[PDB]
């Protein structure tokens, strides 16, 4: 089975609007072309797939933060990714394009979540190395964040990491000046981009000379508070980062609001 | 200006 198990439709951004038959589940048909792949890896049955898919199936166990496979087929010359799609939904970068800078309460919402997310990757063995407000989806209903697209991802490691795909002006300054870095370190840094663009409306960085400088200068009004987490994520030195853990136990990051909440107060 | 940023 394949082009009748999902009606499809428009063109979202090569990714399209699909229904699956068997039962109106909305989905999203991603198509990838396989000359441009670059990464390959192996399920747990052996077979040979794009990095993207054994990433995807390593972290779509369970219910999560993240847009999970659904299924997956190989056609001669691409491969078929059937996505969750919820409905409605809007990418956290046109999002903060029409709101501008969000309220802290709202920012620091959708950045626990992402938070969530990426610890969630972390613990199947995935390093998504492209977080950024335009691989990120609010289902505006239910107030929740969705991480997508792990085409730049990567099987987690503590060792070194000499190869880069992602967005640069998201990418941190060791791999500007030294194209090396480690994943949980670069991940903070991108985090950092990120809780920015939230506060601020827009990312702080444009040019490598900015990213190697790190020189945060705030545009908009930011508590100390926060001012303070993401100066600390957006550290120089990675080993002066936080972790994980000392991010989500920051002061900026308490009494969180539920997503429903979220939805209820600032999406509906 | 704000834009968006290929990989
Ligand atoms: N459920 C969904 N999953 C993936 N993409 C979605 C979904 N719903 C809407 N989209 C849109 O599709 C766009 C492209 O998806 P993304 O996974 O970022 O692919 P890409 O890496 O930019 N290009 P390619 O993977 O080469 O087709 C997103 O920016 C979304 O706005």
């Amino acid at each position: 089975p394949l082009e009748s198990q999902y009606q499809v439709g428009p063109l979202l951004g090569s990714v399209y609007s699909g229904i699956r038959v068997s039962d109106n589940l909305p989905v999203a048909i991603k198509h990838v072309e396989k000359d441009r792949i670059s990464d390959w890896g192996e399920l747990p049955n052996g077979t040979r797939v794009p990095m993207e898919v054994v990433l995807l199936k390593k972290v779509s166990s369970g219910f999560s933060g993240v847009i999970r496979l659904l299924d997956w087929f190989e056609r001669p010359d691409s491969f078929v990714l059937i996505l969750e799609r919820p409905e409605p939904v809007q990418d956290l970068f046109d999002f903060i394009t029409e709101r501008g800078a969000l309220q802290e309460e709202l920012a620091r919402s959708f950045f626990w979540q992402v938070l969530e997310a990426v610890r969630h990757c972390h613990n199947c063995g995935v390093l998504h190395r492209d977080i950024k407000d335009e691989n990120i989806l609010i289902d505006l209903n239910r107030g929740e964040l969705k991480l997508i697209d792990f085409g730049s991802g990567a099987l987690l490691k503590d060792t070194v990491y000499t190869d880069f795909d992602g967005t640069r002006v998201y990418s941190p300054p060791e791999w500007i000046r030294y194209h090396r870095y480690h994943g949980r370190s670069a991940a903070v840094w991108s985090l950092g981009i990120l809780l920015y663009d939230m506060v601020c409306g827009d990312i702080p960085f444009e040019h490598d000379e900015e990213i190697i400088g790190g020189q945060v200068f705030f545009r908009q009004r930011v508590s100390s508070e926060c001012q303070h987490l993401i100066r600390w994520c957006l550290a120089l030195r990675p080993s002066d980062r936080p972790t994980f853990e000392e991010i989500q136990n920051h002061p900026w990051m308490q009494d969180v609001l539920l997503p429903q909440e979220t939805a209820e107060i600032h999406l509906h | 200006k704000r834009r968006r940023h290929p990989s």
